[PDB]
């Protein structure tokens, strides 16, 4: 990645763990949640879970 | 006949009053840490698998379904209203028995 | 779909990051939770009070 | 329904069966933890005619004190942990062994021998295993090799030096260890302190819970039969129990392991109805965390010693995962391995699992088909007056064995 990109994933609060889509083209990022495999790091906290996707890479 | 009859005195408690037939691993492995080894060798007591890094998964005791809850009082763990119905008319022996599955504080 | 909690909250702990835990009651059932930090902050924030019968959107 | 298992076969054999050519033909000795399984060699014949001795590695001796008995018939076993640490109870299971083989006749056993041990075996052990046999038994020479290996050696497609992944899952361990050019890259291996003999500890104190009402119906032997017949190995646990919720399922799945009668009899003699308990048991080397054990278990564990390696060697070695010894045997083991392979490489990359032919047997057969190779390459084998200059702590680096080095032990 570019350094611009990283601003954008900062921005979008993202971190090890988190399920994301990047658009190489346009620059576009968008967090998706956390990855279900950390579902269980509390009982109760404020993230959506949501499966590790099945599609391609 | 017999391979041999005259068999050697190896290392038994004829001597003393030491544990019977020999030392158990752990007191074995506790002589082999004594050795000058270096810093590529293979061994057996630096084989063993590391810790996991991700958190565990919360299956309920009485099904082994997934379960998003936990009883404050005998602290099993399960997955609908009525495996609550039913884990609170079980009695203590019972409950202890699931909780050791696991170590948990039971002792 | 939403994800959603309701319940009578029964006792609420917190210590001096932080970590709390909570217990929760239906008619029906029981839970005990343990809190990460975003949610000791919205819990702290509106003091809540054993007794107070509440509903969370877990996502949010 | 549950049935019995049988005991007390009838192995006798004369003096020695010596075949043409060479006269010193040697014993082939799988010193399992759960079980041994011993044999001549047998030389000039493509499959394994006989490996006699298929019986259970545990002794009898009660409050009676005088006496004791050996084969499949208050028990005891030599083993701690897959590895032997007893003196008599060493003794007089080769004893029952050699004896129901035949032997010669004099004060020692002519037949050099070939003998498995563990993956890494401890230095006062491999002593106290050479000492236990030369001066006891009086053999010749003496061959020390890793059953997982052996039943590499015997599924590799060529006679041929190879690099690959042993899956192993034995007693109480299972190995992940890589190979390379033929020899073990013992320094970067990794075991995991769980196997089948904890699968069955587990799902028996499960239905002890389960059903208070008859805690003396169920026992280890009964246990066996549900996790050797009627278990299996999820593709993805937390989806598998995930369609076993439903009841419409779970009715056409669930099995009915009828106990022997003496209400229709079931308040006691229960058919035992085993759902979830069929996954829950195999799946503790997978997530040893359904018991209390905070290990990485066999997934995180072959990424932890996978990503140590340069990008290119790893295509190598993963271009041979292989499956041996004990819990492999769970039906759907193939498939939940490589689904759980496909997540952790690069996107298009390539890996193969193959599983051994006879995952139980090949050990043997694998020490087998390598003794009667390797009959006079005497680098390999450590003889009789070895042992009298170098201590017993000592071995010879042949393929299939675990890695020497340079040590000596105390003793006076
Ligand atoms: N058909 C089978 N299905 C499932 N488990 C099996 C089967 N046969 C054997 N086992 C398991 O295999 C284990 C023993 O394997 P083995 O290779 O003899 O161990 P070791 O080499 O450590 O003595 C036992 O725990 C047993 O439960």
């Amino acid at each position: 990645l570019d350094p611009s990109i990283f601003e954008s994933l900062q921005k979008e609060r993202v971190e090890a763990g988190d399920v994301i889509y990047i658009e190489a083209n346009s620059g576009a990022v968008k967090r998706q949640g956390r990855c279900d495999t950390y579902a269980t790091e509390f009982d109760l906290e404020a993230e959506e879970y949501v499966p590790l996707p099945k599609g391609d890479v | 006949k017999d391979p041999n009859f005259v068999h050697s005195g190896h290392g038994g408690a004829v001597a003393g009053k030491k544990n019977r037939t020999w030392k158990n691993l752990k007191q074995i492995l506790a002589s082999e840490r004594a050795l000058p080894w270096q810093l590529n060798d293979p061994n057996y007591f630096s084989i063993d698998a590391p810790p996991s890094f991700k958190p565990a998964k919360k299956y309920s005791d009485v099904s082994g379904l997934l379960a998003n809850y936990t009883d404050p009082q005998s602290k099993l763990r399960f997955s609908t209203i009525e495996e609550f119905s039913y884990i609170r008319r079980l009695p203590s022996d019972v409950v202890t028995g699931y909780l050791a599955l696991r170590k948990a504080t039971s002792i | 779909e939403t994800e959603i909690i309701e319940g009578e909250v029964v006792e609420i702990q917190i210590d001096r990051s932080k970590v709390g835990k909570l217990t929760l009651k239906t008619t029906e059932m029981e839970t005990i939770y343990d809190l990460g930090t975003k949610m000791i902050e919205s819990l702290t924030k509106d003091k809540v009070q054993a007794g107070d019968v509440i509903t969370i959107d877990k996502a949010t | 329904p549950f049935r019995d298992a049988r005991a007390a076969p009838d192995p006798v054999l004369e003096a020695g069966p010596v075949a043409h050519g060479p006269l010193p033909v040697p014993l082939v000795l799988d010193n399992g933890s759960f079980q041994v399984r011993a044999g001549w060699a047998c030389p000039g014949q493509d499959p394994g005619p006989e490996p006699r001795l298929q019986f259970r590695a545990v002794c009898a001796r009660g409050r009676g004190g005088a006496r004791g008995a050996s084969g499949p018939q208050m028990l005891r076993s030599p083993f701690d942990r897959n590895v032997p640490v007893n003196l008599e109870l060493q003794e007089l299971l080769l004893d029952y062994s050699f004896q129901h083989l035949g032997v010669s006749s004099q004060g020692c056993v002519d037949h050099p021998i070939v003998l498995t041990e563990a993956v890494c075996n401890p230095l006062y052990s491999r002593q106290m295993m050479s000492e236990l046999l030369f001066e006891c038994y009086g053999i010749p020479k003496v061959a020390y090799g890793i059953d997982s290996l052996f039943s590499f050696y015997h599924n590799k497609p060529k006679n041929s030096m190879c690099s690959g992944l042993i899956i192993s899952s034995g007693y109480q361990c299972t190995h992940v260890l890589p190979i390379l050019e033929g020899r073990l890259d013992a320094k970067n291996c990794k075991r995991i302190n769980l196997g089948g003999s904890q699968a069955a500890g587990y799902l028996q104190r499960l239905l002890q819970l389960k059903y208070p009402g008859h805690l003396a119906a169920i026992t280890l032997s009964r246990m066996e039969e549900i996790l050797h017949e009627h278990s299996y190995i999820a593709e993805d646990y937390v989806e598998e129990l995930h369609k076993w919720r439903c009841p419409d399922y779970y009715e056409n799945n669930v099995h009915k392991m009828q106990l022997p009668f003496s209400v229709f009899n079931l308040a006691a003699y229960h058919q035992l109805f085993v759902g979830t308990e069929r996954i829950r048991a195999p799946e503790i080397i997978f997530q040893p965390s359904l018991i209390g054990e905070e290990q990485a278990g066999i997934a995180e564990t072959l990424q932890y010693i996978l990503d140590r390696y340069p990008k290119d060697i790893q295509e190598m070695l993963v271009q041979n995962v292989f499956l041996t010894g004990g819990n492999t045997m769970y039906p759907g083991m193939k498939a939940r391995m490589e689904k759980e392979l496909l997540e952790m490489r690069p996107f298009r990359s390539s890996f193969q699992v193959q599983l051994a032919s006879n995952p139980v047997l090949d050990a043997w057969y694998g020490a087998r088909d390598w003794a009667l190779n390797h009959l006079d390459d005497n680098e390999v084998w450590i003889t009789r007056k070895e042992y009298e200059e170098k201590g017993g702590e000592y071995l010879k680096e042949h393929c299939a064995s675990n890695i020497y080095v340079p040590i000596r032990l105390p003793k006076q």
